[PDB]
Order: structure tokens, then sequence, then C-alpha cells
């Protein structure tokens, strides 16, 4: 090595070791040990390169531009040698990244300012490894360019974009190869329309051709069906360091095929982060795209419509930026709010649905907006919000809260006597309001709130529950995984400043080109406290907790306990009546008449944060007694919503006791 | 948990004070209780050595189970327990190895005694497996030598006498043993052993009889599973004998012949077991009708059930071998017979909507048929070569995991793609890294399997190197760069804590939400076997030299030591180098003018 520097220090014969690594001439020798008994052929450059490596690199990259243009002019007869120079180039440039730093982006430069001659390399019916060695080549310029260099337009683009899109089109390359281009596709992403929607094309075409239409078609442990995760984690990843409107459109269109994903978390995964990280125009453009998704004319059934918000909007409008939502509520406040007071059709039954789950769906979006803003917006004086046609910075109050509240209040009163079309639709059309309604009230004003029921045969709880599903309540909660994120790149994939060996490791998988993986401590990874709680209720498997308004009604119970009403401090305060809201929910769950149903929501409401019940007890000690004294009850035997009333109810003893009056003692006798 | 000794002393004093006053003793109670409260107390043992006691006083005097049995020669009609004793002592004797070789001798003196005067069934069955559970405590000989096969032998044959209402039971069994009777001890039955094997297979010809008489399947398989047990030590190679195998492998022919009728296996298991361990003693008979039997075979590897399962995949395995073997060494006038295996084959790997087991047997039939297959095409070992490289980077170079195995398959792998490139005049430069990247993945995946898969992996590494070396100068520089990167990747696990791991298998770690998987987290002392077993690889050398036929004879091929040394020495200056050692003081802080005292400096050390 230290003969090979004093040669080339001496001059300038660059051009002689290139030739004479590109040479053609077989060494023969013996086997190797013992192998065959007959002779072993191989090239002298490559072992000329193979043992001097680094000094050649140094020296080809101090010379960079003869080099590369012999290298790519000499590239025609000798791709098994160019090939191996250019990655030995490439890979000795990414090594002392943070020293050596232009180098390897001159490299990259270069080596895609001479694309035409490896036009020959990459064309149709050429041979396979030969286009492998191209998209591998292509990877190590994306990478080592960092992005900086290369983009859309006075960067060669034309070329590279063509080489690309015909890797991609290409029907002969097997599933990883496509997976290797999709990892390439962040690089790409910076489109400006027009005839860079063949990118989208020809990426519809691929999923078409190679994902199906349900994800249970392929059972777990056939390789058909790790090679599918594969792809959709590596698209996933690719929309991660993307942020594509693109690629969350085909996502969410692929996703929302079917109710239940078996990858599901993983799309929720990507969703949140990609919400959490970026800027506000990129968030606020994500978001247009969504929502431009959701309300269009399409022959697209009502579940999909549904998905289209409950599982990829919701999400992204959960983890948003604060100025991105105020931006997207200014936006959408027009059109939101005349759909809300638009008339229905009931003529067609195809328009019934989608009018139906488009109310729905605004409705739960107004939801998310009012609960993650604050009321310096939605309803102040100062606000940037403007709901009033008219506008101008006119008048002060509040023309957006009175009216959303009031719509939402005629959604809850609405009489279904024989009308009967689709039930369950309306059923969350109307649960949908009143959460909405909630999550308005909980940040607007303060002390009674408004009127409940008023009677005129419009009442919330016919409305919000079915009356006719039987809640198969068992003797305890119990009888109500997937592909999991697999291993991963630990000490890897990046330097870190952290690790040497963690930067070696990271090298070998640039310079080979596959990713490693080793194995996991834990299978479950929490990295923080995503998807565990948002910004007690350990029990889903039960369908009165599983409801759509019983988690909104009873935080805002818990609201209504906590800095509202009567001062803390109160000793026997009023042990003789109820406030409204109380004695509204003690006569509705207090008198037998009411379908059984409604006495349980109101019971299980009752037990669930039962610190508010207690307060105002030897009241609400009979209405829960009663329910669980009763031959009509959640069915038969002692099952758990019997034990979990009897254990609170008896928890309650000292503070009231069930005696002297001889109505409720004859009742506590019965169930005795 | 330490007064079971004198519960168990207890015990058995009362079962030995049971049998006086009244011969009745409670006729089938007061006994049977007292044997299984005993039982359960013995097989509800602890781990440590305080079983010792326990199992002296067992084997012991007066107060003994043994004395016990030996005093119940005069239970006529009474005490319906001796084969609940003999269950628990088998089981106690599977639960631990017989520790000395007095009590053993002791035991078959007692079921010996117990084999006079059985009266009906129900004790025969117990007996006989009690007698095939103690035959294969020593398995080396030096104990149990007193040699009174003789003896047995005698009395078995004149069993053989009757042959008339003897139950079905009862009969495989016998024969079991019969069978068991073989690998033994050398210059032992070899006189009667031709009038053994005559009566043996006239009495197994009865029992298929080809006709529509009664086939009485419970006897065939133990025919068939002493018929293996005396083809295991006895040769009876057919290439010397050309009548009497012939109807031996036959026989085993149709009994692999599946029906609709499950029958609880056995008779297909049994048949199945005798061809996977004697293959190599069927020369074309396997030949002869390879279709048939590679479909048969196939369809028994493709069921439900597990034993069977194992059965059929190494029987596969050992048929597959052997037809490699024969076509390696005649692979010239042999091209049909390939054709039609490597077609097979080929539809098999091609096919994208396969699973793990049939890739398992086509990624095998690449390994053993690739010989032949460059004789007959230079071409075609290419094709296989890329095949088999692409189905391992869609397999275990991915991020997905599911769930399943993934890891106890590697190794079967990379013996099966070391010997396409073994085979391989040119070698394509651009899978190089993906073979890299899997060799690597396998020594990072070593602290993962049981000592027996751990050799197999050490096994598979040694090969590939092998395969590796024997082509060229840089693939060198691969075997050291692979090497480098293991040696990183082994470097970079987590330091083994200084303090005391405390107590093993203190508890089941926290089992939070759904915890499972059992992936130990390795440390540095894991990976130490692997690196000496490469280190010393003559054993392997001369074992894979003996397995495949391949130009190795050789000691210069063999010197695979010095290279491994000399890459670990050159990775280990490399790390060295690297790592950066350099330590400073992160208490303190500079750019310090008349701030606060303990914020300037610390007091001079």
């Amino acid at each position: 090595s230290g003969l090979l520097e004093l040669a080339f220090a001496f001059g300038g014969l660059c051009e002689r070791l290139v030739s004479l690594l590109l040479n053609p001439a077989v060494l023969s020798t013996a086997s190797l040990g013992s192998s065959q008994g007959s002779v072993i052929h191989f090239s002298h450059g490559e072992y000329f390169y193979s043992l001097f490596s680094e000094t050649i690199n140094t020296e080809l990259l101090k010379n960079l531009d003869l080099a590369v243009l012999e290298l790519m002019q000499s590239s025609v007869d000798n791709t098994k040698m160019v090939s191996a120079v250019l990655n030995g180039m490439l890979d000795q440039s990414f090594r002392e990244r943070a020293n050596q730093k232009h180098q390897g982006l001159k490299l990259a430069t270069t080596i895609l300012q001479h694309w035409k001659k490896c036009d020959s390399w990459w064309a149709k019916d050429s041979p396979l490894e030969t286009k492998m060695a191209v998209l591998a080549l292509l990877a190590k310029i994306l990478q080592i360019d960092s992005s900086v260099s290369f983009n859309t337009s006075h960067g060669s683009f034309p070329e590279v974009f063509t080489t690309y899109i015909s890797l991609l089109a290409d029907t002969k390359l097997d599933l990883h190869l496509k997976g290797q281009a999709v990892t390439l596709l962040p690089f790409f992403t910076s489109l400006t329309g027009g005839s860079l929607e063949e990118l989208r094309r020809v990426l519809e075409q691929l999923i078409v051709a190679h994902f199906p239409m349900q994800s249970r078609e392929f059972p777990p442990g056939t390789p058909r069906f790790n090679n599918y995760v594969d792809c959709m984690k590596k698209f996933l990843d690719a929309l991660e360091l993307s942020q594509s409107p693109m690629l969350l459109e085909l996502m969410t269109e692929v996703l929302c095929r079917e109710q239940q994903h078996v990858m599901e978390e993983l799309f929720q995964s990507s969703f949140r982060r990609i919400a959490r990280r970026g800027s506000c125009v990129t968030q606020v453009g994500l978001l247009e795209s969504v929502y431009e998704m959701f309300r269009k004319d399409d022959p697209r059934l009502s579940f999909t419509r549904q998905s289209f918000v409950d599982r990829s909007l919701l999400t992204l409008l959960w983890h948003c930026s604060l100025d991105a939502l105020r931006e997207f509520f200014s936006t959408i406040v027009v059109d939101a709010i005349d759909v809300l007071k638009s008339r229905f059709t009931k003529l067609n039954e195809s328009t019934f649905d989608t009018q139906i789950t488009k109310k729905m769906g605004y409705y739960k979006i107004l939801d998310v907006m009012y609960s993650r803003l604050p009321k310096d917006d939605v309803h102040a004086k100062e606000s940037k919000i403007n709901q009033v046609f008219h506008g101008s910075c006119i008048t002060e109050g509040n023309e957006l809260t009175k009216t959303l509240i009031k719509l939402c209040y005629d959604a809850f009163t609405e009489n279904m006597a024989g009308e009967n079309q689709l039930l369950e639709r309306r059923r969350l059309y109307h649960c949908a309001a009143y959460n909405c309604a909630i999550s308005v009230i909980c940040c607007v004003f303060n002390e009674l709130k408004f009127y409940q029921g008023f009677l005129f045969s419009e009442k919330p709880e016919k409305n919000l529950l079915i009356f006719e599903n039987l809640i198969d309540l068992k003797r305890r909660y119990n009888f109500p995984n997937g592909d999991s994120d697999g291993p991963s790149y630990m000490s890897s994939l990046s330097y870190l400043a952290d690790s040497t060996l963690s930067e070696e490791m990271s090298q070998f998988d640039f310079s080979t080109g596959v990713q490693s993986y080793s194995y996991s401590s834990q299978d479950p990874r929490p990295a923080t406290g995503r998807f565990r709680r948002r910004e007690v209720l350990e029990l889903e498997m039960d369908e009165l907790n599983r409801h759509e308004c019983m988690a909104p009604l009873t935080a805002l119970v818990k609201h209504m306990h906590r800095s509202l009403g009567p001062p803390q401090g109160e000793e026997d305060s009023v042990p003789r009546d109820l406030p409204s809201w109380m004695k509204f929910l003690h006569g509705k769950l207090g008198n037998p008449i009411v379908p059984l149903n409604i006495r349980l929501f109101l019971a299980k409401l009752v037990i669930n944060t039962e610190e508010v019940f207690r307060p105002y007890a030897k009241h609400w000690l009979s209405p829960l007694l009663q329910l669980a004294a009763s031959e009509n009850n959640g069915g038969e035997g002692i099952h758990y919503m019997v034990v979990e009333i009897v254990a609170t109810i008896l928890s309650w003893t000292g503070l009231a006791t069930p005696t002297g009056v001889p109505k409720d003692e004859v009742l506590a006798n019965r169930l005795l | 948990m330490a007064g079971s000794g004198a519960g168990v002393r207890c015990s058995l004093l009362r079962l030995q004070e049971t049998l006086s006053a009244a011969d009745r003793c409670g006729a089938a109670l007061a006994g049977h209780q007292l044997i299984r409260g005993l039982g359960q107390e013995c097989v509800l043992s602890s781990s440590p050595a305080v079983l010792a006691l326990q199992t002296s006083l067992v084997f012991s005097r007066d107060f003994g189970l043994l004395v016990f049995v030996r005093k119940s020669l005069n239970s006529i009609e009474f005490r319906e327990c001796r084969e609940e004793i003999l269950k628990f002592l088998c089981i106690f004797l599977e639960k631990m190895g017989q520790k000395i070789a007095p009590y053993s001798v002791e035991i078959k003196n007692t079921c010996t005694s117990v084999y006079t005067k059985d009266r009906a069934a129900k004790c025969k069955i117990p007996a006989l497996d009690l007698l095939i559970k103690l035959l294969q405590t020593f398995r080396s000989s030096r104990l149990m030598d007193e040699f009174k096969i003789g003896e047995l032998f005698s009395k078995f044959y004149g069993e053989l006498a009757l042959k008339k209402k003897i139950p079905d039971t009862v009969l495989e069994k016998v024969y079991e043993l019969l069978g068991l009777l073989g690998e033994v001890h050398p210059s032992e039955m070899i006189n009667n052993a031709e009038n053994l094997f005559r009566a043996f297979l006239g009495e197994l010809k009865t029992q298929m009889t080809s006709a529509v008489r009664e086939p009485k399947l419970p006897v065939l398989a133990g025919c068939l599973k002493g018929l293996s047990s005396l083809l295991c030590n006895f040769t009876k190679s057919m290439e010397e004998d050309p009548q009497t195998s012939r109807e031996i492998f036959n026989f085993v022919l149709k009994a692999i012949r599946p029906q609709i009728d499950l029958k609880r296996y056995a008779v297909p298991s049994a048949g199945l077991r005798l061809f996977a361990l004697h293959a190599s003693q069927f020369s074309t008979c396997l030949l002869d009708n390879y279709v048939s039997l590679f479909e048969v075979l196939l369809k028994w590897c493709a069921h439900t059930n597990v034993e069977l399962k194992k059965a059929a995949l190494s029987a596969l395995e050992s048929f597959l071998k052997q037809v490699s073997n024969m076509v390696a060494k005649n692979a010239e006038m042999h091209k049909n017979k390939l054709q039609y295996f490597m077609e097979q084959f080929y539809g098999i790997i091609r096919n994208v909507d396969s699973n793990n087991k049939e890739l398992s047997i086509a990624i095998r039939g690449y390994g053993l048929f690739a010989g032949p297959c460059k004789v007959i095409n230079a071409k075609d070992v290419d094709f296989m070569y890329v095949e088999l490289i692409q189905r391992c980077k869609q397999m275990f170079l991915t991020q997905t995991d599911t769930g399943d195995d993934r890891v106890y398959q590697m190794p079967s792998f990379l013996q099966s793609v070391a010997s396409v490139l073994l085979y391989l005049d040119t070698v394509p430069e651009v899978y190089t890294p993906v073979l890299e990247h899997l060799v690597v993945m396998q020594i990072d995946s070593f602290p993962q399997y049981s000592p027996k898969m751990q050799l197999v992996c050490c096994r598979a590494i040694v090969k590939v190197f092998l395969a590796l070396a024997a082509k060229g100068p840089v693939l060198r520089n691969c075997i050291s760069t692979v090497v480098h990167q293991g040696l990183i990747r082994i470097c970079s696990k987590p330091v083994v804590l200084p303090k005391g791991p405390e107590s093993e298998s203190e508890d089941h770690r926290a089992s939070g939400e759904v915890r499972t998987g059992k992936w130990k987290v390795p440390t540095y002392k894991d990976y130490v076997d692997l690196f000496r077993h490469l280190l010393s690889s003559d054993q392997m050398m001369d074992s894979i030299l003996a397995d495949e036929a391949f130009f190795s004879v050789n000691s210069s091929s063999e010197s695979l030591n010095h290279l491994l040394y000399d890459e670990f020495v050159k990775s280990v200056l490399k790390i060295v180098e690297k790592l950066d050692l350099t330590l400073e003081i992160q208490t303190v802080g500079e750019q310090e003018n008349g701030d606060e005292a303990p914020g300037v400096w610390m007091i001079p050390t």
C-alpha cells in the first residue's frame, strides 16, 4: 500500500490505474486447498482492487472527474468491474462523512451527469441481475446525495425519473426489488404534477397487482403473507419519511377497504407519527387531502366513507398541531354548518345513508376541534373563526356555537315513530351529535347546562339506544398478535454519535444494500405513551362500556363534579332533593316502566366513577337496588352487573343505611 | 418438601404391615389408595438431591416394594394392585435414570417373577412396558451384563408355541419385547437369530395373510417395530440377500399404503420408522418404484398428526438421501429419475403459494441433487442458486416476523445453499452481500437453539466457510468480512452485570401484555461454544467428508483452523484500533469567571 501511494504521488497516472483495473486477463491457479483438482480462474482487476481497495479509492476520489469519465466510458463491456469500482468509491465517500464532506455529493453529481452511459444497463430485455445492480447503485447515489442536489429540474431529473419509473413498471421484478424501489420512493416525492402523476398511476397499478382486496386471504405463516406485510411496512415507512399527501391517500384507500385490517395498528401508528412530526403547511395539506377524499361524490359505499373519518382523519386530527387545527377549522366552518342544517331526501336509499354518514362525520370532526381547541377562538372577542356570512368582523358574541348546539339539540329531539328505513345509522347519528354537543358544551360556558328532555315525544335516551339488542352479560367480564413490528434496527441504521460499532453495522447495511435487523429483548416496543392513553376504565369487553355515548357522557359527568356547581365542603348537601340533571337521571332510572336498556345504561353510568354518585346518597341507593332485585335484568344468575351494583351499594354503608323506610327494606330482603 | 422421606417410609411400613391378619387386605381397597398416594408423592417430588434418600428407601428391605411384590406370588385373585406398582415404577424409572446397577438386577428379577404365573391380562402389558423401559436405561452395556438373555429368549419362544388366544394388546408388546432383545451386547443372539427371524417373518406373513382374513392391526405394528429393532443391530443387507429382504421391504411398502381408516395409526407409523432407519438397506427397491414411493411419502408429510409428521419427514429425508447418493454415484445412465425429481422441486419452489414444510423439503432436494444436475448441464446450478438465494432473502432477511420458528430452519437452508455454492463454476457477484448477511445472521442467532441444533448450526457455518474459501481470493475476503461483522455484533451485546444474578428461575418475569417468545438476551459467554467449534473443525471436517462425496481428501482444504484463527486475530485488532476509549470529565465546565465557587471547579485531586 505504501509503494502504491508513492507511485500515485509521483505523478498523475490515474488513467493507467483505471486501465489496469478495467483489463481482461485471467490468472489461472490450482484448487484453493482441495476443491476439485482442476484450475481456478479469477480476474486480475478484481483481485488487485480487492487487495488494495482503499488506496485506489482514495486516488480515484482525488481525480474524480477523469476517473468517473473513463469508468463510464468503458461501462459497456466491463459491467462487473465498473459496478465494483463505483460501489467501492461510494462506500469510501460514505465513510469519513463527518470530516470529508461534499466529496460524496460531488461524486454523486458527477455520476448522475453521465446516466446516458448507463442507459443501456436498465433498459428492457436486459439481464435481471444488471437491473438489480442499477437499482443498488441508484439507491447508493440517492442516500449519499441526502436529497440536497437531486430534485425536480436542474438536476438531470428526467433521466433518473425515467429509470425509476421503468424499474417500477417492470413485471419481471420480484416483490423485494419493488420493496427496495418503495424504500427509494421518498426521494422522488417532490412532484409538481403534470407528467409526474405517472408515479401515482404506476403506484396504483402496483397496489392493484400485488395487494389482495381482503387482508385475510393469506393465512399466517405463509410466505405470501410475510411478503405482503413487508411491502406494506415499506410503504408505511416511505410515507413516514415522505409526508406525501398522495401516499396517505393511497394507504387510506387500501386501509378502508375492510372494517378490520390485520395491520391496523401499524397504520394508526404511522398516521399519528406523521401527524406529530412535520410543519404547519404539511399538516394542513394532509388534512385537506383527507377532507377532500371524504367530501367527494363517488360511487363508494357508506362504511368506506365512515372509515375515511373514523380511522384516518380522527387520528390525524387528534395528533395535529394547534395552529393547523385552527386553520383547518376556519377552512371547514362554512360547508359543515350548511351540511348539518341541510334538508333530507328520504327518497332513494343510496342517497339516505351517504347524507347520514356525511352529517355524522362532520359532527365527529367538529367534536374533535371543539375538544382540542381553547375557548379563545370558538367563542371570544378576537375570534379568528368568522362563521357569519356577512363577516367584516362585525358584532360580537357567538353566532356559531348557538347554531351548532341548536342543530345538535334538534338531532337529539327526533321522533322516529313510524319511520323505519335505517335505524342503526341514525342511532350513531344521534350519539355522534350528543358527543359533539358535549365537546362543544365542555369549554364554552359554565353553570347549569341546557334543559334535558322537555318531553313533547322527543327524548334523547330513546334515540341514543337500540331498545332491541339484548346485552349478553355473562357471569364475569371474560370471553369477548397479528404480525407485530418484528425485529428492529437497534445499534444500526445510523451512527448517532453514540457507538462506533453501531456505525460499522450501519455501514455494513449501506455497503451490502440490505438492512440488518437483530433480535429485540421484548416483542412489544412501546416507544412512548402513544395509543396507551389520550392527552381506570380497564374493561372493554362489556357492551355497555363499549357504547358510543357512554365514554363521552361519563367524562361530562366527571366534568360536572369538578369546578362546577356548588362550592366544595358542603356537609349534608340537600338530603331531600336532587339537582336538575341528577333528578332527571333519577326519574329515568327510578321509573320501572322505562325499557331495560336505559336503566342498565344509567346504572352502569352510576357504577363508573361512583365518586360523583356517592354525594346525594341514600337517594341513589334505591334505584340501583330495584334494578339489582328484579326479575328483568341483564341476565340469569349473579352476573357481573349485579356484582358491581352490589359491591357499590354495600361499599356505601355507614354513610347511607337502607333501613327505616319500609319500601326499600322489602326489596333488600328480596335481594338477599 | 423435607418430610417426604419420613412420610414415604411410614407409607412403606404401612404397606408392609398391610398383608397380615386377614388375607383379604381390604379387597381392592386399603392398598390401592396407598399406592396411588405414594405414586403421587413420588411424581410430585422436588429438583435437588433430597430425592436420594427416598429413592434409597424405595429400593430397600422388607419395608419396600420389591419384597412386597415378591411376597405377592400367592395372590390368587387377591391384591389386584401390582399393575399400579409396575406403572409407578416405570413412570419413576422414566422420571429418574437408575443411579446404580445393583437395583436394576433386582428390578428385572422382580418383573421376571411377575411374568411367572401371570393370570389373564391387565398386568402382562405393564410388565412388558416396564421391561421395555428398563432395557433402555443403560444404553452402554457397562451395567446389566450378567446376560440372562438365553433364558428370556427360551421363555419367549415357548410362548410362541401356543399362538391360539393370546390377547392382541399383549401380543404386540410381546413381539416388541422380542425385537428389543437385539442391540443389547455383541456375541449374543447369533445362533438362534436365523430361526427367530424365520418365525418372525412367517408370523408377519400370516398376520397380513394377503387375503380378506382378519389383519390384526395392533399385532402388525408391533411386528414392524420388532423388525426395525432387529434390523437396527444386525445388518441383513439385501445386496447379499436377493429373496428374503425384498419381501421384508415389500411388507413395509404395503404398510406405508394409506387408507381412509386411521385405526389410531401405529401400523402406518412403524413402517415409516423402519424405512427411515433402514432406507440404506433397500437399494434399488426404492429406485424401482420411486414415483409411487415419493408421492406416498409426500402424502404422509402432508397430514395433521405430529409423531406421524416427524416419521414422514424422517422417512422422506432418508429416501431423498439414498436416491441422491445413488444418482450422484451413477449420474450418467440415471437421467429420467433426476429429471422427475428436479421437475417436482422446480414446480414446488416456483409455486409462490407454498408452505414452510414443502419449501423445506424442496430446499433439501435442491441441496442433495446438485452434482448430477451439474454433470447433466452446467447452467442448471446457476438457476438453483439464484432461486435459493432469493427464497432465503425473502424468508430470513425480512422485518415482518408475523410469528413462527423462522430460525430453526436456517441451518437446514444454509447447508443446502452451501452445496450449490460448491457446485458452481462462477458465482453471481450481486448475491454475495445476501450470502454474507445470511451467514452473519446465522452466527448472531446461535443462542436460540438446543445443543444438537447448535451443532447443526456450526456444521452449516463450517460447510459455508469451506464453500466460500474453495472459490477464490475475493470470497476469502468475504469470509473475513463475515467474521468481523459477527464479532462486532457479539461485542455490541449488553455487558454481563458484575453483580450476582440471584437465584436462577426466581419467577417468570413481569408477564405483561402477552409477554411470550422466550427470546433470551445473549451475552458474550453465549457465543463461546460457536467459536471453539469454529477453531476446532476437524470432527466436522471428517463428518462432512463422510456425508457428501466431493474432492476434499487433502489436508490443505482441511486447514480452516488457521484461516479462522487469523480472521479472529485480525478482527480483534481491527475492533481494538477502531474503538474510541478516551475519557474526560463532565461534572465541571469551561468559561469560568467570577461565578459561584462550587460552579467553578472541584477541590483539587
